[PDB]
């Protein structure tokens, strides 16, 4: 091997597991949270949100998704949408002719959320090496370090980062911050925080 | 009011030899007494150090330029770097004594000689050869620690530190704080009110990976962790600025080393400093997402920081 010339450095598990799967991520939100921080800070939002609100879409009655649906539109698909997504030309033709022919969109929506989820993947996995990198702090992580295995704890805990977001959300303009609070609180809310 | 400038950058990037600099520079310098504190860390590098280098040697199998320096090799591995004193880096001048004779003849074998040349394999300082290249001077019995010797002397640092001075009516508080990945997590709290970021890099580090995972190019570990502080959008208002510090390290090593050889996408002469130069600065511009200030430091030349820190001053001073 060879030894080191400074042995007193000390390099300080659940977590990781948590933090590579959007399916268990959504399940925390505490987990999620930092994770939107990181986000926000570092990446186009466009894609993690984009699929949030989509999520509720589709655990939604087809009698009371009328105007979600709708917002989901001029949001992230609209030509000129302030929080434009990019997805397959096919894709969004087919939703947009869905939407106004009042038919059902969740069939090529969730198509269209495993599109971006190539884009997410990509971004959970850059945010991991940033933990690697022994930068989770800089996102919030301290505020799961005390977390134990209970659900109303977290989404307690959900509700107080939720909270202190407005710091990052301020660095942006009206004309999209507006739309990624509406798309956060959407997601939050019916999440139960 | 307050300017106040962070040091960041990865372990070992010369972070708190900068800061020295300004102690020596703009504020009250060292003076005999602060100086004779370092001795003790010194003493200790220089022991580590070359226990580092005979592990080294007999582990890569590098034949011994005299096999009798295995009485020394022995008497060295045998010094305890765990004890207590040795544990807090520190080694008394005594015992220091009773090493010289063994750490001088080990330094003049050429299979520990080889074994240095081979560092990259490993992990060990340029300074640990500074400070064996001037045992004469170590081994008088009142040695005190010159400035040099002060800014090469190696403490890897744990926790926030900082440093006020003040420059014709302006005051400067520096932060420093530890840039191995443990020590990471600290930095999250010294971002309140911060006026500028100086982000530290070895420019001699590409032929080398992290001490914290023998694995992990470190021109590679720098990069990423450039990317995360300058992409993030919470220090849009913070001006960053690079150092591709050893500069001096760097000419020497283009001269026995290609980066070529750890980075393909490089295209020109590996011997030259200015296209390895102009090949880092391209690297770290290219991982800002959409006014890339640098310059070539050697942190531990107190005239070329003097006039580095006077440009960056008037940077920070206008923005
Ligand atoms: N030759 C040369 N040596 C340098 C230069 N800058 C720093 N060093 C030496 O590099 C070694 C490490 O530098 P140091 O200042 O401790 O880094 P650091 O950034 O503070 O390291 P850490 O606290 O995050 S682990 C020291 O021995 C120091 O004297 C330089 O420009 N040229
Ligand atoms: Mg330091």
């Amino acid at each position: 091997l060879i030894i080191g010339p400074e042995e007193d450095y000390d390099p300080g598990n659940e977590s990781d597991i948590i933090f590579q799967d959007l399916e268990k991520l959504k399940s925390h939100p505490a987990y999620l949270v930092v994770f939107l921080r990181y986000i926000l800070s570092q990446a186009d939002p466009g894609p993690l949100l984009f699929y949030l609100c989509s999520e509720v879409y589709q655990q939604t009655n087809p009698k009371d998704s009328r105007s979600l649906g709708k917002d989901i539109w001029n949001i992230f698909l609209e030509k000129n949408a302030p929080l434009r997504v990019k997805i397959p030309e096919m894709l969004q033709a087919e939703i947009d002719l869905r939407l106004r022919n009042n038919e059902d969109p969740r069939n090529v929506l969730c198509e269209a959320q495993e599109a971006v989820m190539l884009e997410i993947q990509e971004q959970i996995n850059d945010y991991r090496s940033k933990r690697t990198l022994g930068l989770g702090s800089l996102y919030g992580e301290n505020d799961l370090l005390g977390l134990d295995g209970d659900p109303l704890r977290e989404r307690q805990m959900a509700e107080k980062q939720l909270a202190a977001l407005g710091d990052i959300l301020s660095k942006y303009e009206e004309d999209r911050s507006a739309p990624m609070d509406f798309a956060v609180n959407t997601f939050m809310s019916h999440a139960g925080i | 009011r307050l300017v106040k400038i962070l040091l960041l950058g990865a372990g070992e990037s010369g972070k708190s030899t900068f800061l020295k600099q300004m102690r020596i520079i703009h504020g009250q310098d060292f003076d005999q007494r602060a100086r004779e504190e370092f001795r003790p860390t010194i003493y200790s590098n220089v022991i580590k150090g070359m226990r580092v280098l005979v592990d080294a040697r007999e582990k890569l199998h590098i034949p011994w330029g005299d096999n009798k320096n295995q009485l020394h090799g022995d008497k060295l591995m045998a010094f305890d770097t765990r004890a207590p004193m040795a544990a807090q880096g520190m080694v008394e001048t005594r015992v220091f004594l009773q090493y010289l004779p063994a750490i001088r003849a080990l330094w003049e074998d050429s299979g520990i000689q080889n074994a240095y040349d081979r560092r990259r394999e490993f992990q060990l300082g340029e300074s640990v050869k500074y400070f064996l290249d001037n045992l004469d001077k170590l081994g008088v019995p009142d040695y005190i620690p010159s400035q040099q010797d002060i800014l090469l002397a190696r403490r890897p640092t744990k926790g926030i530190h900082e440093y006020d001075f003040e420059i014709k009516n302006v005051p400067f508080k520096m932060v420093d704080v530890g840039g191995q990945r443990s020590e990471r997590k600290r930095w999250f709290e010294c971002f309140d009110s911060v006026t500028s970021i100086l982000f530290l890099v070895s420019s001699s580090e590409f032929d080398q990976v992290l001490m914290e995972d023998r694995q992990t190019n470190r021109l590679t570990e720098s990069l990423n962790i450039f990317e995360t502080i300058v992409n993030n959008r919470v220090f849009s208002n913070v001006s960053i600025i690079l150092f591709l510090n050893k500069t001096d390290l760097l000419e020497e090593k283009v001269q026995v080393v290609s980066i070529k050889d750890y980075f393909l996408e490089f295209e020109g002469d590996p011997h030259c400093l200015r296209d390895v130069q102009k090949f880092l600065v391209e690297c770290f511009r290219g991982k800002r997402r959409d006014p890339l200030y640098h310059h070539f430091t050697t942190a531990i030349n107190t005239e070329n920081i003097r006039l580095v820190f006077r440009d960056v001053k008037d940077t920070i001073l206008h923005d």
